[PDB]
């Protein structure tokens, strides 16, 4: 109310409303799941458009051989936290010849978005983020939010009506956690958790958005007609 | 430094402190430009609640940007100041490294990126300033005639009006100014320039200024009886 | 760049500049005009470290020519003359000293007078009846103290300097390819196309 | 942030008017009015001090009429500190331009560069403008004799008389009324006066409450001399035109 | 631009069937003085890796500090920090090589031959060199300043090329190593007799000995000498 | 005085046939009249059918070629996973290169690959980034000895059809990728029995449309 | 390692517009570095550069150069001056003076406003309009071919040999110049390229054909 | 007053939704992608009839193969096309060739949100970006001041941009020529266009594969006018 | 390449009986090229005189710069500058310019408003003060000058005898130096009066 005109204020009750402005922002966002098994990392995206006539909005984007995201809320502000993790995923190979861990770069976003909610005149990010790929320690998935809180789960969603694909997961943990070295099964369990975040629409072949990456496998998108396979 | 946005959108998608500079504008004394067939002249208002001024001294309405090309304009006076001496020393510049004069095009466009500049840098506020810039290209016998703004958008017109009482004397020419015939020589230009500024002025005395740029950087501007003899003929034919 | 002079007569500058531009074993060129006109009655030759010369002289050139439309008013010789002494009193204590000689010849409209400034790279000005630059000065400069007087006329002038382009011609080791001259007076500037 | 406290100073009026420049010039309408005349062979510069007391030390003061080299003088009209700023602003500008020309400057070009300088604070940097209001009178061999003036919004014009401070509608009519062109310095002097005296809102004007100030050619052949006058010899101008 | 003051000789190693061996002796040259005795130029990381520094020892100690501190920080937030993210001798050596040649870039080298000796996760051997002008290399035997001269041709003569490794047993190589470093203090004005030692084991892991001697040398020939020539007695 | 370069030795060669391009390079890396490796490669696969090699001092080599590497990595990124044609790599090297005019990559570079014809391109690059697309080069330690004989050899120069008076050249014609080989290893063959600095090892690597294959021979070791 | 330094190059102007001719030869010290080098740089279809001095130099700053005149064009809806052009270039050499740029070029084009024009530009900073230049280790014969046989009144046939013929002249007396001439013709509507010319057979070609080269047995 | 670069409670920033406002207030421009190319046209929109039409620039030319429609503060897209120039030259300078579309358009949707307390304020302009490349071929994007862009089969963005996306929403086909795209720009904008449309107050352009991008001259245009006019009296 | 001695000349400075004197050549060289018999290196503030030798191009800086400062100093200060405070600011100004200095010898001679005391004083190329009672002097002829008047000077002389004695010192120790001459000039300076005299000297 009187406490929301900028990110430096806290309200009475200790919140920061700018912070949870930003947090509704994504809300508003189509919606995208993330889920693993201990070989394998699978995104797959709702993909949204502003018309027939129009294009539908990219949702994963690549940010090294072995990590990448899908986006929900300000795709711009994606942008820029994609290409803060292409540099830090690429600083760690030029100098360390190492690849980046997934904990570390979750944490790397984590404090980038942090000083943007404690300082005067920039704002929070609009946009949520989830995490996937495969290092030394197996397959991970994160999922990032513009208040700076990073957590490392089993699987997750984010966006509009992301409820009820988080739902289907927390049924299907069991399951789902246990496709190892099997990439197209994991995708199947992707897609119908994404499929009950869907109302009125269904899931063609220009909407969905599919990527993996894995124990053998780069980090690689799938669109067009190359997800046919999967409706 | 000093950061502050002060150029910012409003609710109903307006940059409010554009459209006040453009109030700004609009307060300030008529000024004019028309186009002939080988000349353009431009017209300047001078108001008259002013006496005991000395005319030798006073900065004219009208300054030369360089010796092709000049600029007047309405607004705010100190403004006017800045945009001028930017685009003399682009004037220079531009002479320096592509060893030709500017063309009028590309110094109406200096200017009015130097306008647009200030709508969305911090710190700063628009100019309370339009102007009317006029010449000839170097090489080249075609008037040109073109206006700024405090936004930054810029075009060419047959002729033009800006400051007080502006949609007044624009109504007058709207009508008096054939496209297909433009006035064909230097005295049917500057007749129709003055008889444009007395639907506003008042009396036309030392209220007018008239400024004539002719090809090949041959610029003048008129005394006091030059310009009284056109207001004297003007009103004559009137009384019919 | 090799040979400036510049004459100072009863009623108008007269500047004399060497056409040659020599690079290594080569005369790349034959008709340099090594002077810019600064504004309608001042005239700037120029001679030095190749680049420089033209970089300076047209900077200068500018920055009078900005003055001019600035004020809507020709500065006078005198005045220009202490702005170009500046610029190179500023640069010979930079990163990368301008390296460039000048003459600078004008007429004072407010004095009806004739003016003859003589500065070299550092910034060292002399108002003189007659000056040059470089080694042209070891040959004319005795020649001028013998035959130059403080009222000829602007033919007698041109006669004194084929004198020195004479004697030049016979005594300088280098070909300079001749003279291009220009005369500065109460009517402005004009060359002599042939000399 | 700090944003709360910003008074924002350099923005526009709905109506297209610059709110500090206008609460500036209300400001400079309190303050003693200083007026300057134009004639064919000097200038006159007079200007009256905010209401004296008798424990002020008069002459060794300067309140009023500063001077900025040996051809230009200025009249001030609203905070004096402020106006030292800019005086010693112009009065370094005035020997850069000597110092790289070798001659005096240029009148007009001092007064649009200290203009310019008022401008600048009215349309960038956040800061208040100078509270100031200048009567410049100076000579070169250009114009000769020029009076400008130029104000917290950076404009100046040139002129023939002028005031500024306060009462100024009342003082220019005063001069509209009885300054002609072919006028003499002497006579000046007596119209400055006689214009003071009648706009004043003291009881009457006496020698303690002004300054005073002439640039004559009054001196020996072709070259300009610039008189600050001393207490009394502003009692005995004041005696010798008929106030007192 | 650097010149160096107190420093470090050869630096000699060679892999193994299993692993890899380092070697470099306990001595601070002061120019020709032999000024400090107890100065130890080989620095382990971790129970993986071992880097034997030559050159400069200010310089040294600078790279043993930033070494430590590599491993603090790779210690943070880092659960795994003892098992699958630890540092690798990779990770270590190309951070070094990283800042060797970003400081010979910047005209202000750090006065060093450095060798990175490891086993990687996978138990690879590692062995890479690099120097103050950020020059790298690697080979089955590597050595610096005299030791390149000396050592290499002694361990070559063990593992000339890459199908010698499998065929080469510790006790083989670390013989190589000992004699290598007892020809050197033979024939290196700025060696000394002490040194140490270590092994990189991908099974016995990090053995790491102190204090060791050159020992069994011949100078018994040395009495039947006499004069340069002519001499007789 | 601090000296920042250093010479590594070593030599190069690019040959480009008709449908393909070989990159070679002996593997000896030396200082001075020392051995500091018997097989250190310096011919790398940077992707998208791209092969180069940047000798001379090995660390300014290696720097260049991992900052290619990457550059390759991020036209990726930046432009839809677009192929970086032969002929966008060499541009894109030759600002590399002049980003340090002033304090040069003291390195011989070569690429080879396959333009967007799909036929067989070498470009070469002086320390300072001017280049140029040929057919042959070679280049480091030995190419004073190579290149004359590649000249002779590949461009068919000073050779004559027999009986024709000299009046009729012999006829420019594409090698095939064995008479090539044969080439390159009879080039490194002779420079090693010439050149103290060329020898231990002979890395080729070939790039057709299927790939970027290799292939290695011994060299004498002394 | 030392860098390529390939010279000779010449441009001229005529009634026909402009001939520009270069060598081919690139040399670092005695060895030959090529035989094939490209030494005119084609900044874009109206305007053309010579290569002396800094092979890098000229390369890198004269595509430059290219970027620079289409960004002209698209602001200014006009084909940059050849005034322009090179000033652009002499300007830039200019801030780097002193740092070691080594160039010694002809911006070389055909525009209404001018004609044909050429500009001599140096790294030092020098930029000269002429009719006749020519520059490189073998410039002075070049300049004694061209002097004495140069007329405005050429025919594009005989302007195109008489260029020609300037660098075999420079080819054969310059050890640092040869390989093969590349001539170019530019017009008003750009330029055209007039082919590559073997100078090992353009040499015997010429002497039997010209009478020319006596000296020499063939 | 408030930040500038704030958070609705809704989660959208209103300098950016206000900036949306402003171009709705602005002139309308249409942009048709067909196989054969794409046709770019736009409303001119003289404030008085003394103004010289000709004059108004409101399409744009950025590459060869490259071209630009600009809608609502058009002030404010002279630094946009200065930044797409240079971006486009600067890319064809590293790497010898054109670049994409795409990219293109990605690098001017970066400046968008480079706002707050940088520039001042976002901009109140959109852009309909119109090109060509190797890869995807002809390609039309609406590049808005939120750094969004959506690649579009056609496009209409302006005062008249609702009902004209409307029209195009029915008449648009995949197998559309060259000559049926033009004349169905120049349809739809005299249906919106205050005014009546003529070769004076609308300007077309297009960009092709052969010929790259061209402004079509004030006679071109007319004669398709006329030849549109005749076919809807046809039937 | 010696900053000081490329174009040449010379001041010399005296004190007499309520009186100073300060003279200096009129030469303006390129080494050995003479250019200029006009370059009087004589300039002065109010009634304070200040003589500078060396490099030309300082010689003229300096001038603008303490015309430049005296002339702010008196707008504010409402007064003329003594000798004794410009000499301090010639200093400070020197100094100034420490580790990049202007090559100059300077010479401040005037007489104090005030008291009426004949003030001389000579200063290092980097602002190190040298006061004296007699005389002071600086130039590529300093040394001859040194000798002249060490041997020619007496304590208390009149304007008239002291102006035959500066004279003298300054014309043979002008004669015996390649560098210097080319005319003379001499400033004969009282309470409230000064008298500027051309000398007649040998012109080679
Ligand atoms: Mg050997
Ligand atoms: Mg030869
Ligand atoms: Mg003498
Ligand atoms: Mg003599």
């Amino acid at each position: 109310n009187n406490y929301d005109g900028d990110t430096v204020t806290f309200s009475p009750t200790g919140r920061l409303f700018q912070v949870e402005y930003a947090l509704e922002a994504i809300k508003q966002g189509s919606v995208t799941v993330g889920l693993r098994s201990n070989t394998h990392a699978v995104l797959v995206a709702l993909k949204r458009n502003a018309d027939e006539l129009s294009s539908y909005q990219k949702k994963i984007i690549k940010c090294d051989e072995h990590m990448g995201l899908s986006l929900a809320g300000l795709a711009p502000d994606a942008r820029v936290l994609s290409n803060y993790l292409r540099q830090q995923c690429n600083y760690s190979s030029l100098v360390f010849n190492r690849k980046l861990a997934v904990e570390r770069a979750g944490h790397l976003l984590c404090d980038k978005a942090q000083k943007n909610t404690q300082s005067y005149g920039g704002r929070p990010y609009g946009v949520g983020l989830l995490i996937i790929g495969y290092d030394k320690s197996g397959a991970h998935l994160l999922e990032f939010q513009p208040s700076g809180n990073v957590t490392e789960l089993y699987g997750t969603a984010i966006g509009a009506r992301s409820q009820g694909a988080k739902t289907y997961l927390e049924r299907t943990l069991d399951t789902f956690i246990k496709i190892d070295g099997n990439p197209d099964e994991l995708i199947k369990a992707g897609v119908e958790a994404i499929s009950q975040s869907l109302r009125d629409e269904s899931l063609t072949v220009d909407n969905l958005s599919i990527a993996i990456v894995g124990k053998d496998t780069p980090f690689t998108i799938y669109d067009g007609e190359a997800v046919a396979k999967y409706i | 430094g000093y950061d502050r946005a002060l150029s910012i959108f409003s609710p109903d998608g307006h940059i409010f402190q554009v459209e006040y500079a453009l109030e700004a504008v609009k307060r300030g004394t008529c000024a004019v430009g028309v186009k002939g067939k080988n000349c353009v002249v431009l017209g300047c208002e001078r108001r008259s609640t002013l006496k005991l001024q000395d005319t030798r001294i006073t900065p004219s309405k009208v300054s030369k940007i360089d010796s092709h090309v000049v600029l007047s304009f309405s607004g705010l006076n100190a403004d006017s100041r800045i945009l001028i001496e930017k685009a003399r020393v682009e004037a220079q510049s531009h002479r320096l490294t592509l060893e030709d004069p500017v063309t009028v095009e590309y110094l109406t466009r200096y200017v009015a990126g130097v306008q647009q500049r200030y709508t969305q840098s911090g710190g700063v506020r628009p100019f309370g300033v339009s102007t009317l810039i006029a010449g000839f290209d170097p090489r080249d016998d075609e008037p040109k005639l073109y206006q700024t703004e405090p936004s930054g958008i810029y075009s060419s017109w047959s002729a033009q009006t800006i400051g007080r009482n502006s949609k007044t004397v624009r109504e007058f020419l709207e009508k008096n100014y054939d496209r297909k015939e433009p006035p064909a020589t230097v005295e049917e230009c500057v007749k129709l320039t003055v008889r444009s500024l007395l639907e506003v002025v008042q009396t036309g005395a030392k209220n007018i200024e008239i400024t004539v740029v002719k090809p090949d950087s041959d610029i003048v501007a008129l005394s006091s009886e030059e310009i009284n003899q056109y207001v004297t003929q003007i009103e004559q034919e009137k009384q019919e | 760049m090799d040979i400036i002079l510049g004459i100072r007569v009863q009623d108008s500058v007269i500047l004399a500049s060497s056409k040659a531009v020599t690079r290594g074993i080569s005369v790349l060129k034959d008709s340099d005009d090594k002077t810019r006109q600064l504004s309608p009655h001042t005239l700037m030759s120029f001679a030095g470290e190749a680049g420089d010369t033209v970089q300076f002289a047209e900077y200068i050139q500018a920055n009078i020519q900005l003055y001019s439309i600035r004020e809507d008013y020709e500065l006078s010789p005198q005045a220009v003359s202490s702005f170009v002494r500046q610029e190179l009193a500023k640069s010979i204590r930079s990163r990368r000293p301008y390296q460039v000689n000048v003459l600078i010849g004008g007429y004072d409209k407010k004095k009806n007078k004739p003016e003859l400034y003589q500065i070299d790279y550092l910034g060292t000005k002399v108002e003189l009846p007659y000056g040059a630059h470089g080694y042209s000065g070891f040959y004319t400069f005795s020649l001028l103290d013998h035959h130059y007087r403080p009222d000829m006329t602007t033919e007698e002038g041109l006669d004194l300097l084929k004198l020195c382009v004479q004697e030049l011609e016979k005594r300088m080791p280098m070909d300079f390819k001749g003279v291009i001259v220009k005369i500065v007076d109460k009517d402005g500037i004009r060359q002599v196309d042939d000399f | 942030g700090s944003r709360r406290y910003d008074s924002r100073t350099t923005i526009f009026s709905p109506e297209g008017r610059l709110y500090q420049v206008e609460y500036a010039l209300e400001s400079i309408s309190h303050a003693g009015t200083a007026i300057g005349i134009m004639a064919s062979d000097g200038i006159v510069l007079a200007a009256e001090r905010k209401v004296t007391s008798t424990l002020l030390e008069q002459d060794t003061s300067t309140e009023k009429l500063y001077k900025l080299n040996d051809k230009i003088a200025v009249a001030v009209a609203g905070l004096t500190a402020d106006a030292e700023i800019l005086i010693n602003t112009a009065r370094i500008h005035a020997q850069n331009y000597l110092k790289t020309y070798n001659e005096d400057i240029p009148v007009e070009i001092l007064v649009r560069r200290l203009s310019d300088i008022k401008q600048g604070y009215t349309q960038h940097g956040g800061l208040r403008p100078f509270g100031v209001s200048f009567i410049y009178a100076g000579y070169d061999d250009r114009y000769g004799y020029q009076l400008y003036t130029s104000n917290p919004s950076g404009n100046y014009t040139g002129w023939k008389a002028i005031s500024v401070g306060a009462n100024t509608s009342a003082a220019q009519t005063l001069l509209q009324m009885d300054y002609k062109d072919d006028m003499k310095v002497d006579d000046a002097i007596e119209l400055a006066l006689k214009t003071l005296s009648k706009t004043t809102d003291s009881s009457a004007l006496t020698y303690d409450r002004l300054e005073f100030a002439t640039i004559r050619k009054g001196a020996n052949d072709g070259e300009v001399y610039q008189k600050i006058f001393k207490p009394q010899e502003i009692k005995d101008i004041l005696v010798k035109t008929g106030i007192t | 631009t650097q010149q160096p003051i107190v420093t470090g000789t050869s630096v000699i190693s060679m892999k193994y069937d299993n692993g890899v061996i380092i070697a470099a002796d306990n001595l601070g040259s002061y120019g020709s003085l032999l000024r400090f005795n107890g100065v130890e130029r080989l620095i382990p990381v971790g129970d993986n890796t071992v880097v034997g520094i030559s050159g400069d020892i200010s310089d040294m100690q600078h790279i043993e500090r930033l070494l430590k501190d590599l491993v603090t920080e790779n210690a943070y937030d880092n659960p795994l920090a003892d098992a699958e993210e630890a540092l690798e001798p990779s990770y270590i050596f190309e951070y070094l090589a990283t800042v060797m040649y970003q400081r010979r870039s910047k005209m202000n080298p750090l006065w060093n031959a450095i060798i990175v000796a490891g086993v990687q996760s996978n138990g690879d051997q590692f062995l890479r060199y690099v120097n103050l002008l950020g020059v790298t290399y690697s080979s089955p035997t590597l050595a610096t300043g005299f030791g390149a001269h000396m050592a290499n041709p002694l361990l070559r003569k063990v593992v000339d090329r890459e199908s010698d490794i499998p065929k080469t047993t510790v006790q083989v190589a670390e013989e190589a190593i000992v004699n290598a470093m007892r020809v050197l203090y033979y024939r290196d004005a700025r060696s000394s007799r002490n040194f140490s030692l270590a092994i990189i084991d991908k099974n016995t892991g990090l053995t790491f000995k102190k204090n060791l001697q050159v020992e069994n040398m011949k100078w018994d020939f040395a009495k039947d000498i006499k004069g340069y020539g002519t001499q007789k007695i | 005085q601090f000296n920042p370069y250093g010479d590594n030795g070593g030599t190069i060669l690019g040959i480009a046939g008709e449908d393909f391009a070989v990159l070679a390079g002996d593997t000896r890396n030396i200082t001075d009249y020392s051995i500091n490796s018997r097989y250190e490669p310096k011919v790398f696969d940077c992707g998208d059918n791209i092969v180069m090699s940047a000798n001379g001092f090995a660390a300014d080599g290696d720097a260049l070629v991992k900052r290619f590497k990457n550059s390759v990595k991020w036209y990726h990124f930046d432009h839809n996973d677009k192929k970086l044609s032969i002929n966008s790599a060499a541009r894109n090297i030759q600002h590399l290169l002049y980003g340090k005019r002033f304090f040069p990559y003291y390195v011989h570079t070569i690429i080879a690959g396959l333009d967007e014809d799909g036929k067989g391109a070498v470009y070469s690059f002086d320390p300072v980034g001017s280049y140029e697309r040929e057919q042959c080069r070679a280049g480091g330690a030995a190419a004073s000895l190579i290149m004359p004989f590649l000249d002779n050899q590949v461009n068919f120069k000073n050779q004559y059809e027999p009986g024709t008076n000299g009046k009729v050249k012999k006829p420019l014609k594409y090698l095939s990728v064995e008479e090539v080989i044969k080439l390159v290893r009879d080039s490194f063959t002779s420079a090693t029995e010439r050149h103290i600095q060329v020898g231990d090892g002979l890395e080729i690597l070939i790039v057709t449309k299927d790939g970027v294959r290799k292939e290695f021979y011994e060299l004498k070791r002394d | 390692i030392k860098i390529a330094h390939g010279c000779t190059t010449l441009a001229f102007r005529f009634q026909g517009g402009i001939i520009v001719a270069v060598d081919s030869r690139a040399t670092a010290g005695n060895w030959v570095a090529s035989q094939t080098v490209k030494k005119v740089i084609e900044i874009n279809p109206f305007l053309l550069g010579t290569m002396a001095g800094g092979a890098a130099d000229c390369q890198f700053w004269e595509t430059w150069l290219g970027s620079q005149c289409r960004l002209h064009e698209l602001r200014e809806k006009e084909r940059i001056s050849v005034a322009a052009a090179s000033k652009i270039l002499s300007n830039l050499v200019y801030q780097y003076k002193g740092a070691g740029l080594s160039m010694g070029t002809m911006i070389c084009g055909y525009t209404r406003k001018e004609g044909p024009t050429i500009y001599y530009v140096d790294s030092d900073g020098t930029r000269l309009k002429g009719d006749i230049f020519c520059v490189g280790s073998g410039q002075t014969f070049a300049y004694g071919v061209l002097d004495s046989n140069y007329k405005w009144d050429l025919s594009v046939e005989d302007a195109l040999y008489l260029g020609k013929r300037s660098i075999l002249a420079a080819a054969h007396r310059d050890a640092y110049s040869g390989g093969s001439v590349n001539l170019y013709h530019v017009t008003e509507d750009g330029w055209i390229y007039h082919g590559n010319h073997d100078v090992g057979e353009l040499f015997w070609k010429v002497k039997e054909e010209e009478g020319s080269f006596n000296n020499v047995i063939g | 007053d408030r930040g500038v670069s704030t958070f609705s409670p809704e989660g959208r920033l209103f300098q950016v939704e206000y900036s949306l406002e402003a171009i709705k207030l602005g002139s309308t421009a249409i942009g048709i992608a067909t196989k054969e190319g794409v046709v770019l046209g736009v409303e001119k929109r003289a404030t008085s009839p003394l103004l010289e039409s000709d004059s108004i620039e409101k399409i744009v030319e950025i590459d060869r193969h490259i071209g630009c429609a600009m809608s609502g503060l058009t002030a404010d897209a002279r630094s946009m096309i200065e930044h797409a120039r240079t971006a486009a030259v600067t890319h064809n300078l590293y790497y010898d060739e054109d670049i994409n579309v795409e990219s293109l358009t990605q690098s001017v949707c970066d400046l968008a949100l480079r706002f707050g307390e940088l520039m001042s304020r976002p901009f109140g302009v959109a852009l309909l970006i119109a090109g060509h490349d190797a890869d995807d071929g002809y390609q039309l994007f609406h590049a808005e001041p939120s750094g969004t862009f959506y690649r579009y089969n056609a496009k209409a963005i302006g005062s008249g941009s609702e009902g004209a996306q409307a029209e195009l929403l029915n008449e648009w086909h995949s197998s559309l020529t060259l000559k049926e795209a033009e004349l169905l720009v120049l349809k739809i904008l005299k249906q919106v266009m205050e005014e009546k449309l003529d070769e004076n107050n609308a300007q077309l352009s297009c960009i092709t594969k052969q010929d790259g991008f061209k402004i079509y001259d004030n006679e071109k245009t007319a004669e398709l006018i006329k030849e549109l006019k005749e076919k809807e009296a046809a039937e | 390449s010696d900053p000081s001695s490329i174009n040449g000349g010379i001041v010399v400075a005296m004190t007499g009986k309520d009186c100073v004197a300060i003279a200096c050549d009129l030469r303006l060289g390129s080494q050995s090229l003479g250019v200029s018999n006009k370059f009087e290196k004589i300039f002065h503030y109010g009634h304070v005189f200040l003589g500078i030798t060396g490099l030309a191009t300082d010689v003229t800086t300096l001038n603008e710069m303490f015309r430049y400062k005296t002339n702010l100093y008196k707008l504010k200060e409402e007064r003329a500058i003594e000798p004794e405070t410009f000499t301090q600011l010639v200093s400070s100004s020197l100094y100034e310019r420490r580790f990049g200095p202007y090559f100059v010898g300077p010479v401040v001679a005037g007489i104090n408003s005030k008291s009426g005391k004949p003030f001389i004083a000579g200063f290092d190329l980097i602002g190190c003060i040298d006061e004296a009672k007699d005389f002071i002097v600086s130039g590529t002829a300093s040394d001859q000058l040194f000798g002249m008047c060490e041997s020619l000077y007496e304590p208390n002389l009149e304007p008239e005898d002291l102006f035959e004695t500066i004279s003298q010192a300054l014309l043979n120790a002008a004669d015996r130096d390649a560098l210097s001459g080319w005319g003379a000039v001499v400033y004969i300076i009282k309470k409230d009066e000064v008298v500027k005299r051309y000398l007649k000297m040998r012109q080679d």
